[PDB]
């Protein structure tokens, strides 16, 4: 129906949203982490969290890991957040699924261009003069 | 003369020296990996060790004049590094146009050309002069002949002055001349028959000597009036000189003084006369010359020590029996290691941490105990030999002399 | 200068005339000449009270260091002339 | 819609409808390179997909040496874009050294450091201490985001002519622009092994995965 | 005695402060002042700051980033003439012009740590000028000529 | 013609213009300087060369800016007639960027291609 | 008195394995690799080793 | 300085519980974050594609090991 | 920011608001925009204004 003209407007409209989007979301970090120390002594007893001064129970938060002397509405923020997530999902297959659609139909506008063509879809090397 | 020796698990493959008018010479060695290491030559001690900024490295060139140095990592990169100002000092200067192939050998033209072989079959030619518009880039990829059931990747290239060429030697044994401006091949030689691995010349380039891993040792010349009048280089003489290999040779000229020096897998070092290679007797050197002595005995229970590296064995006469077998963790690179005038103490010296123990012979074993002396393992030890049964005398790293168990000597004129 | 550094000089070796130098001081001179007549009260009781009393009229380390020769040195005179003087 | 304090004084997590990271304001009323601005006073968010010092924070560090009262040098300073939540954080009694090389970034540095006083910005290139001399004393931390190999060389100069004893380094190192084709831990170990023998003594380091592939944060003090 | 010529404020400044030459420098970090022991013992010579104005800013731009020949530095280095003594620059190409009428120019890998001492506690005692005033001016030289002689 | 930034070598020349003819061969490219910044910002170029052979070069050296602000690989060449002969148009061409198709059949010379160009910075 | 010689030696010549969720890496004397600067890169020098000792040749 | 931690020790230990238990109570939810978890997986694989630059960095790894595997073809 | 812009959309920088409303219906998008107002398109006599 519509056309390669209108959809890439439209796509791009759904691009720039997406990536704007992801401006304002937040992921969690991952990996790994790796501490320096002199080499005896703490070999012997390994590291364990208390080298961060803080507490044992937020040690495995990539995030803020408030220290002692700094440490010293229930349903409805899941329920949005994972609503977003599911927004921005929606927006990323709407992305994949316009690109696909722009993609034919921009293979069948070119495929009535010119050429010495011929289906195996490759064109006779010959420039365009 | 002099040894300089690294312990376990390091390497060079890949030195040079570097010997301005009127300064000290100095040797920048590399290890396996990615440091040009410049050694002193005072005491045996590395006193720089500049980490180069890219890659492994792989070869070094250094400059004309030398001022300037060519290292070759292994990301595809050659960095220069500009030394002047004496010893101690080493600065990056500049990295030249990157590429995808383990840049394996470097020479120098002038101080403007640097010729460098590469991993892929080609030899390249990088540019790097001052006050020009072209620094940094290279200008041509000349590509050896390759082969369908090898990579085959070009192991080193040298520049040749007088009739201005580079001959290159590779891994199909095909030492091609190379012309050095228009950049195209003079001629070819399918030569050697495994992987050339070295090459050299002489001062005004009569001579091109390659040596490979079939171990043939063969030179090429120029030397009639008619060959240079054509500038081609003809498949002159051939010498088989060795066991298993060849890995590096080097040649030297003077007006008394006339010789190449090669050596390989086995581990001897062998010497020709240069200007008469066909005609030259050659001489063979000894596996060891250990003027650095490396296994002592004592006359007490008629007892053998034998250190060798970071590792001592001793055993004692009678048949015989292998008494017993020590390894040492924190000592790396092994010195002199002395036993006193009874079957009790041993010093064994590193020039960083140097160790006693003493020895309770319990018949058919020993056991040994080590002793805490810490002003000989803070100091720096030479030599190592035992005046009496429990004092000893120290040489040092800084030309002093101590006693363990406060020496003075008279200075020097330079 | 030259010779206040001699002083400091004097008195650190020393460790390994107050009115007069508190008089030529007032007649970054006057800094060193103070900090000089501290270390020398730190490595003399009226001349510690006159130098105070023309001292007062008058850097930091100096005046911490004096401090420190005070509280090291009638005592309710001294600290009223003192207390006078800086108000 | 709550603003809930870090580890490092000076930089916040806003709770709320959605969780990130924010950082306060010294030029109020507006965004510099089109980011989020939070006020519950004004805040202004900062991504770590753009940034890297941001991603390292996210991924978490021990002991940050960005304070919000002493200065902090920034060398390789990006258009703008990191130096400002630096500047954020460093706050009004403190200064932030941004240094740049390439002058096509240096309009939008001039620029922004026009309409925020805290930023002082220096064109000279990151390698001639000597040049840009005269103008800078004393810093109390250096962060840098130098892409040119030679990272340790050029840290460890500006460090020892310009940071002061017990001074932070930060440093985000890049695996593809000192070395390709081995891998990210053995060039962080040949990096820190360069660092070491330039007595930049390491405290920690970590690679920031998830936010930007294949780099590294290096801290560490500075022990002379 | 001291001939260390330190650029900060305007233009240049000569450091009198107590102690002996480039041996004494490299006793300077074996002593560690880095304290008050260095706040008392550096003291201040002759501060030549023009003005804090664009040209005068320019002037001292050229000056410590090129061939350090301007006329502020001339005249701060002709007072002096006591002993036309050996003097601690901080950069080769500054050092090696200073070293061409009557003097003895150094700058050899503790003059940087002098440097760092007096860079560390400089406005305190030396300028009398206060901290503050000395981080703006050098945000208005930063912008100014540290902008517009290097950018277009 | 010192603002061209990277160029290419000889070796490296011939074979991104071998591989831009195949391009042209199977219709992955797009060509032009407005054509190759249109494709930048809607973000599907490969990568970008770019002929240092105009009269002035500012023509081209302002996709550099927004190419190096996206990410993307490119490189100079010394002659825009080539680019032309080997894009297959009877014009000189200037840029040209190579589209995106992970389906295609010359994927992995226009990767290793790609590896050569973001090497050099 | 078979291999607990050589497991003990390994556990105490190895550097540290992760805890918790990171890792901790050692950080060796300075007064070791002060002269003898590198370690040989074992993964390459056994590649040129390779190549001279190649099935190709004998 | 003193760390008295006779009432000091409980207080400091009922204070570091209550805020402990607040700020992780600031945050979701243990149970649903491994749906939020495989959307943030999934949103990073498909906008920060690093895959290509890990194969390509593979093939930068597999075009130098020296090749006496052959190159028959 | 103005330079790094193709000529399509120096083009027809000016009249957007007609550019979006026929991209998004169908009709056909304007052709001069702001550049209308230049010395040369008013020269220029029929849809030689266009090209």
């Amino acid at each position: 129906t519509q056309d390669s003209n209108y959809v890439r407007t439209l796509r791009q409209i759904e691009l720039k949203k997406l990536e704007k989007g992801a401006k304002q979301l937040m992921f969690k970090s991952s990996g790994n982490h790796t501490i320096f120390v002199d080499s005896r002594e703490k070999m012997n007893e390994f590291t364990p969290e208390k080298f961060f001064n803080t507490t044992s129970e937020m040690v495995n938060r990539s995030e803020n890991r408030l220290t002692k002397d700094q440490l010293a509405p229930k349903e409805s923020l899941d329920k949005k957040k994972l609503k977003k997530f599911k927004q921005v999902k929606q927006h990323l297959q709407r992305e994949t699924q316009l690109k696909q659609v722009q993609q034919r139909m921009d293979a069948q506008r070119e495929l009535l261009k010119k050429g010495s063509k011929k289906k195996i879809f490759k064109w006779k090397k010959q420039r365009k003069r | 003369e002099m040894v300089i020796e690294g312990g376990k698990d390091r390497s060079i493959e890949g030195l040079c020296w570097s010997n301005v008018n009127g300064e000290s010479l100095r040797l920048f060695s590399i290890g396996g990996s990615t440091v040009v290491t410049e050694w002193d030559l005072a005491t045996g001690l590395p006193l720089r060790n500049y980490d180069c900024n890219s890659g492994v490295i792989w070869s070094i060139s250094i400059n004309d004049s030398q001022d300037k140095l060519s290292v070759g990592c292994d990301n595809g990169t050659v960095v220069l590094i500009d030394i002047s100002g004496g010893p101690g000092v080493l600065e990056h200067d500049t990295i030249l146009m990157r590429q995808e192939a383990r840049v394996l050998t470097l020479a120098w033209k002038k101080d403007d050309f640097v010729i460098g072989g590469c991993s892929d079959g080609r030899i390249r030619i990088w540019s790097a002069q001052k006050n020009d518009e072209n620094m940094g880039r290279l200008l041509h990829t000349m590509k050896v002949d390759k082969a369908k059931k090898e990579s085959t990747l070009v192991w080193s290239v040298i520049y040749l002055p007088r009739t201005d060429q580079i001959a290159s030697g590779d891994s199909t044994g095909s030492i091609k001349f190379w012309d050095f401006q228009f950049a195209t091949l003079n001629q070819s030689f399918k030569a050697h028959d495994a992987d050339v691995l070295c090459l050299t010349t002489d001062t005004d380039n009569n001579y091109v000597f390659s040596a490979g891993v079939d171990r043939k040792i063969f030179q090429f010349s120029q030397n009639t009036n008619k060959s240079q009048k054509n500038n081609r280089w003809v498949n002159s003489s051939n010498r088989l000189l060795h066991g298993n290999d060849i890995r590096a040779i080097c040649a030297y000229q003077s007006k008394g003084a006339d010789f190449l020096v090669s050596g390989g897998v086995e581990k001897t070092l062998v010497i020709n006369s240069l200007t008469s290679f066909s005609n030259g007797n050659y001489r063979k050197m000894p596996t060891v010359e250990p003027y650095s002595k490396n296994v002592l005995v004592n006359k007490e229970q008629r007892l053998v020590v034998s250190w060798s590296e970071s590792t001592v064995k001793i055993w004692t006469m009678g048949n015989y029996k292998l008494v017993c077998k020590l390894t040492l963790k924190d000592d790396q690179n092994i010195s002199t290691c002395s036993l006193s005038p009874d079957g009790q103490v041993l010093v064994v010296g590193r020039p960083s941490t140097t160790k006693v123990f003493h020895l309770q012979p319990v018949g058919n074993k020993l056991k040994v105990t080590k002793l805490d002396n810490d002003l000989l393992l803070r100091t720096s030890t030479k030599l190592v030999k035992f005046i009496d049964n429990s004092k000893i005398v120290i040489c040092s790293c800084e030309d002093d002399v101590f006693i363990v168990d406060e020496v003075e000597l008279l200075e020097v004129t330079s | 200068g030259g010779l206040p550094v001699l002083y400091a000089q004097e008195t650190l070796i020393s460790c390994t005339e107050h009115g007069c130098t508190e008089l030529t001081n007032v007649r970054a001179s006057p800094q060193v000449q103070n900090k000089l007549l501290l270390v020398i009260g730190s490595l003399e009781v009226i001349l510690h009270s006159v130098m105070p009393i023309f001292t007062f009229m008058g850097p930091a380390l100096i005046k911490n260091s004096k401090g420190n020769e005070k509280e090291e040195m009638h005592v309710p005179r001294h600290r009223r002339v003192k207390l006078f003087s800086t108000l | 819609v709550v603003i809930e304090p870090h580890r490092h004084a000076g930089v916040y997590i806003a709770r709320g409808k959605e969780d990130l990271l924010v950082t306060k304001n010294m030029a109020p009323g507006e965004s510099v390179y089109g980011e989020k601005r939070i006020s519950v006073v004004e805040y202004r968010v900062w991504n770590p997909f753009r940034s890297k010092l941001a991603a390292g924070i996210m991924g978490g560090l021990d002991e940050l040496f960005i304070a919000p009262g002493k200065k902090v040098l920034y060398l390789g300073a990006a258009s703008g874009t990191s130096v400002s939540h630096v500047s954020d954080v460093v706050g009004p009694e403190g200064v932030v050294y941004a240094v740049e090389f390439s002058h096509r970034p240096g309009r939008e540095l001039i620029s922004m450091a026009k309409k925020r006083p805290n930023i002082i910005p220096i064109i000279e290139d990151a390698r001639h201490p000597q040049k840009y001399r005269m103008l800078i004393g004393m810093v109390d931390c250096v962060f840098a985001d130098v892409a040119q190999p030679d990272q340790a060389r050029i840290i460890a100069l500006n460090s020892h002519m310009f940071l002061k004893d017990q001074g932070g380094v930060v440093i985000s190192i890049k695996a593809n622009c000192i070395d390709s084709t081995v891998d990210a831990e053995t060039v962080f170990a040949r990096e820190v092994q360069k660092l070491r023998e330039e007595r930049i003594k390491p405290l920690e380091q970590l690679t920031l995965e998830p936010y930007e592939r294949d780099h590294c944060i290096v801290v560490g003090r500075y022990m002379r | 005695y001291v001939l260390t010529e330190t650029s900060a404020g305007y233009a240049l400044l000569k450091a009198s402060d107590k102690k002996i030459y480039k041996s004494s420098s490299l006793i300077q970090d074996l002593d560690s002042s880095d304290k008050v022991l260095k706040e008392f013992k550096i003291a201040a010579f002759s501060k030549f700051n023009s003005a804090a104005n664009a040209l005068e800013e320019a002037n001292s731009i050229i000056e410590g980033k090129v061939s350090s020949q301007l006329e502020k530095l001339l005249e701060e280095i002709k007072k002096d003439k006591k002993s036309t003594l050996i003097v601690s620059e901080t950069k080769l190409a500054n050092a090696i012009n200073k070293l061409g009428l009557n003097f003895n120019v150094v700058s050899d890998a503790v003059t940087l740590d002098i440097y760092r001492a007096i860079k560390e506690y400089l406005p305190e005692l030396l300028p009398g000028m206060s901290d503050n005033d000395l981080s703006k001016m050098s945000l208005g030289l930063a912008h100014s000529i540290g902008r517009h002689k290097l950018k277009f | 013609n010192p603002k061209a930034f990277p160029l290419a070598d000889a070796a490296l020349t011939q074979q991104i213009l071998d591989v831009v003819q195949q391009a042209a061969n199977l219709r992955q490219l797009k060509k032009g300087a407005n054509e190759a910044t249109k494709t930048l910002n809607r973000g599907i170029s490969e990568f970008i060369i770019m002929a240092a052979d105009c009269e002035p070069i500012e023509i081209l050296l302002h996709l550099p800016l927004l190419c190096e602000d996206k990410n993307v690989p490119y490189v100079f060449v010394p002659s825009r007639v080539a680019l032309g002969r080997a894009c297959g148009v009877s014009r000189p061409v200037i840029a040209a960027s190579i589209t995106t198709n992970d389906a295609s059949a010359i994927k992995t010379q226009i990767y290793a291609v790609k590896d050569k160009i973001e090497t050099l910075l | 008195i078979k291999t607990k010689k050589r497991k003990t030696l390994k556990n105490l010549r190895k550097d540290s394995v992760k805890r918790g969720k990171f890792r901790v890496q050692l950080l060796s004397t300075t007064q070791d690799s002060k002269t003898l600067p590198p370690k040989k890169e074992s993964s390459i020098i056994r590649s040129k080793d390779r190549w001279l000792n190649r099935k190709a040749l004998n | 300085e003193g760390t008295l931690t006779d009432h000091e020790r409980k207080y400091l230990n009922k204070l570091i519980k209550r805020n402990s238990q607040n700020l992780r109570s600031w945050d979701l939810e243990e149970e649903v974050r491994d749906e939020l978890e495989d959307i943030q997986q999934s949103i990073l694989k498909d906008t920060v594609s690093t895959a290509n630059t890990d194969r390509s960095k593979r093939r930068r790894f597999k075009r130098k090991q020296f090749k006496e595997d052959i190159k028959e073809s | 920011s103005l330079a790094k812009s193709p000529a399509s959309t120096i083009q027809i920088l000016g009249a957007e608001k007609a550019l979006f409303r026929a991209l998004k219906t169908k009709h056909d998008t304007p052709k001069y925009g702001l550049l209308y107002h230049a010395s040369l398109v008013g020269q220029a006599t029929g849809k030689n204004k266009g090209k």
